[PDB]
């Protein structure tokens, strides 16, 4: 079996560089040569306990592109967890008797991990758990950085906005740290800084990083400017000073950007990226979102099909 | 404090830690005879705590759980009045059940699962990473049940 | 045509022992030898006007396993019934021009029956109508009792909890009463007792039943302990004393249980079954839920495919 | 044996440890000796607490009559028992208890709890100063 | 000074027979010969944290009939306790620097007693504290019974309805038990029975009481039929079966009543007393209400004046 066959995909911290590269190689192959019947006869649960547009719809689209069927819900309000008091554990215990894999997003950190403890032999794929991890975002992110930069090592990567609550940057930083020679710039309000457990991991690996108070400081050297939304639904009321985006990127801020530089954003954006950026050649967040199909097709294929695709 | 025939003697416990050990690991929830000395003279530590639990034995893992509170304690295993085993706690890989994750949005608080943390040495303190939410904390701010 | 071809499945009271046995025989066959294209070219409505996890998701999974497509809704709020004032009758009148069968759950008793009066030649399958009937629960329940006990007659069956509002036990009691020599123990608060129309039916058939105030009273003789949730969403405020489960089953209560005894629960449970029961060999409610696939596959096959499966 | 201090004797099994917590007895530098589940002539099993150079406060003695009625408080100086008695039951207990009436004002407001304790074989009764409701001390001990 | 001068009036339990007789005697005198300037230059706080019609308005009317001024609030929502988080303790601490007495009603038991701990030399009069005590209701009740019956001993007194949460009957029973040879009939739902502490009190004094499931059982014996409202704002949701009046007095139930029997009710009534009772000679609940004026004037006069001469 391929190394990812029947594996839970919960946290980037659980995966190796080899795993990440395997997903990307598989993504490239399926994009070049679709296999519309690869997951024929699979039925996969798509269980979203908090809001989503991109992650849920690209995941479901990917299931259909591979010929799998889909059941689930886009909110918990009309599940028996929503109305009859059922625990998440019992919810997973029954759903895992129906389906071949479970894709889940949940507002509490650790929900996907918990699900793995009740899902028996049914793989759980974390579409996001509170402010913790977002591994499939990282997979499509890596695919996009690779496509646009030609490599995943020796890159200058700035991450901007809400780093404390961004499950996206937690996962992406851990992932890029598994490659060699990448350098990080963290541009965040002090209250929403990158968590210490991430910084420690960088230190331990001898990876260079620094804090910056402006985007312009680093614009001239960045290969990837990864913008983020303030996760207002996760903030303590004590942190409401930071609801408004502190860093707004406009087309004019891109004067000294390298030619190769791409602006990424896991989306949705509020105002942290002005619409005038959209037409510039550095804007790549919609392209990034479209890459979710290839990354998520690849992951489902690898988890649910024992042989490597060709 | 007086010798026992069979069981475990946790010796060389730092002062103010003996009671914490009894509370945390629920050592007194048993019908076996327990004998405790608190603030005993050591001439090695100055002051020490001492816990004797009869007809009761601790695995290497259970002994290791003590490492977070009494890393330089001595656990004596006793049978027919003889010390048949001495061990020192070594830092465990994980601490399960007894602690509560300080992240209020962690799934572990709402669901029927047992708490669990990865243990590591950081900057001469102990950092605890929750199995579920993956946030990491100084062991000081991670409360017991 | 098989006896169930194009039939409405509304109430166990409308079905015979032969019908029930036919569903179970078909369930066994499909479990042993799946037929992934049996309902190819069917489109089936899945219409849930109240909450569900197991019934809706297992039903939809069963449709996909047989190759059918699925349309519908998991709540009524964004139907034209929910926002524009449409009657249930007109809702069924239009949906029945689209699809090959309608699966419906509804908060008012009699909704499925009403739907049959507007659905023309489109079969209606009752996924639950208020506190009335739940025939597909009974089918999977029977399948589970059969699997674990080796038979459906001469069994000692206890039913515990909210018997007044449990559509599950209304249907299951009527069903087991169609087999020979079963004996019932009803363990319920007085305010939530098994309805008289069910008791009368038992009397008329000469079936033994008795009331009991504790689980321990009967533990030593039961083959099936069928636990239920208090249906708090159906209670009159006058009945709020009974919201909390009056009978809590724990692992220790199982000391004198027969070796063959299984604990069933249509789910979701609140606290009427303690989590410590889950690991005991008598716990079978998750297995029971998984049997919903086989029962519901069988029913769709029988209703929508004219020949018996092989 | 100890030279000076207190020996709380004939404590019921599974109560000794509770006393250590509640009276914060281990929050001292004074030498302490504790026996749990000891054999006892009159009790079968008992708990025993020795605290050197230390005597129970008036509060703690009052609270002891609730938690461990038939326990024995020994006062000791120069290796001799110069005082031996079961703890005197008080008629009022403040601070430590919690009124089980959830609609009692005493939960929301900055006042000390207070109960009139009435020895009443079998269960001792506690009447709340505020809500005027009375409870078995079995129920009040659910703080 | 009179025995009630500057006393807190919190609980009937703290008052003696002589205390109650003194208020009644004073009330009789003020009714016969008004003292419009008795409390001139007094300012009295009327502080109601819970709804009221009779108690607040009769209290304030009483203050005006004696020439005192009134300040306070009928709702806590616009006080600093209501909007700024202020404790009740602090509220009393400041108000008692303004006024000569405080009349207070509050939704928790003990609130009045607590007030006395922060009110210094300012007397607190309990207009009702949760389901505990209602001393001034008892004062006007006693006054009314005395007026209609000529006595307060050797009476046959029935109390009907919600006795558990009826602060009215808690205070009244304790007061009547300080007199000789009274006999009590308690007619209440099991879930709303007279609390055990009231019963124990009656036992210690050797006072006869009994439970009855019907008014008719005792109609021929009673001098005073005291009806109560189900205290729905006090019920635990578990007790909701008792929301409707279990006992409904109608004009026709009085056919065998003693001629001089009076029907009392502290009011408001819902349905426990039918309007056809209002015209019978036995109806005395509005006259009872009226007597609140003379009882409350009496209490205010005795508390705020050393001696009265009349
Ligand atoms: N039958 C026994 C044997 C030993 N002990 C206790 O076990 C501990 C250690 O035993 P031992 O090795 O004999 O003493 P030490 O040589 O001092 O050991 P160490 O150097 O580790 O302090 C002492 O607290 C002793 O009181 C006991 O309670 N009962
Ligand atoms: N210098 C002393 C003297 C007495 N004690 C303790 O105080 C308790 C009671 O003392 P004593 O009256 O001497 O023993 P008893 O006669 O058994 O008293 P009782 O009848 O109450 O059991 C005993 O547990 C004893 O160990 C002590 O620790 N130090
Ligand atoms: O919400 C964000 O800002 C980033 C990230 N966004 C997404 O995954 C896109 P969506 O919520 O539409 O699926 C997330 O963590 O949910
Ligand atoms: O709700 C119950 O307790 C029993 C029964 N439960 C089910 O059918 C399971 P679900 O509501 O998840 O589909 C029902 O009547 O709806
Ligand atoms: O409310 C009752 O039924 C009895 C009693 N009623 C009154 O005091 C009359 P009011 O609430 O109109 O001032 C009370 O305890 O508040
Ligand atoms: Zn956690
Ligand atoms: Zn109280």
């Amino acid at each position: 079996a391929n190394p990812l066959y029947q594996k839970h995909i919960i946290s980037i911290n659980d995966l190796s560089r080899d795993d990440l590269n395997l997903v990307l190689a598989t993504a490239a192959k399926l994009k070049a040569n679709p296999q519309p019947e690869l997951l024929k006869h699979k039925v996969i649960a798509s269980c979203f306990f908090e809001a989503s547009t991109r992650t849920r719809l690209s995941f479901e689209t990917s299931m259909h592109r591979l010929g799998a069927s889909v059941v689930g819900f886009s909110d918990s309000a009309n599940t028996s967890l929503g109305k009859k008091g059922e625990t998440l554990a019992d919810t997973i215990s029954v759903i895992s008797t129906y389906v071949d894999a479970i894709v889940m997003r949940h507002p509490q950190e650790g929900a996907a991990r918990l699900a793995t403890e009740f899902s028996g032999n049914v793989p759980v794929l974390n579409a996001g758990d509170g402010s913790n991890q977002h591994p499939t975002q990282t997979l499509l992110d890596l695919f996009t950085i690779q496509e646009t930069q030609g490599r995943l090592d020796n890159l200058h990567v700035a991450m901007v906005g809400d780093l404390k609550y961004g499950r996206t940057v937690h996962s992406l930083t851990q992932a890029l740290a598994k490659f060699d020679g990448n350098r990080f710039y963290f541009i965040a309000p002090d209250a929403l800084a990158m968590p210490q457990y991430i910084l420690d991991m960088l230190d331990e690996k001898g990876i260079a990083w620094s804090l910056h108070s402006s985007i312009e400081e680093v614009m001239a050297e960045v290969d990837i400017l990864y913008m983020t939304r303030v996760q207002k639904e996760r903030l303590d009321p004590s942190e409401y000073a930071n609801v408004k985006a502190q860093f707004v990127l406009r087309a004019s801020d891109l004067h000294n950007a390298k030619a190769n530089m791409k602006v990424l954003h896991p989306l949705p954006r509020v105002d942290e990226i002005a619409t005038d950026v959209d037409k510039t050649p550095h804007a790549w967040y919609f392209q990034q979102a479209g890459n979710g199909i290839f990354a998520r097709q690849a992951l489902l294929a690898l988890v649910l099909n024992r042989d490597l695709v060709l | 404090v007086e010798a026992i025939k069979r069981g475990t003697v946790i010796d060389h416990i730092p002062a103010q830690i003996g009671f914490k050990l009894l509370s945390l690991f629920k050592l007194t929830e048993t019908d076996q005879r327990i004998t405790i000395g608190l603030n005993l003279p050591s001439g090695e530590m100055g002051r020490k705590d001492l816990i004797k639990i009869e007809n009761t034995f601790l695995s290497e893992d259970q002994v290791d759980q003590l490492a977070l509170y009494a890393p330089q304690a001595t656990v004596n295993r006793i049978d027919n009045y003889e010390v048949v085993g001495k061990s020192r706690p070594s830092l465990p890989e994980r601490i399960d059940n007894v602690l509560v994750c300080p992240n209020s949005n962690c799934i572990s608080h709402a669901e029927p699962v047992s708490s669990s943390f990865a243990v590591r040495k950081r900057a001469n303190d102990i950092a605890l990473k929750c199995k579920y939410c993956e946030k990491e904390f100084s062991h000081n701010v991670v409360l017991a049940n």
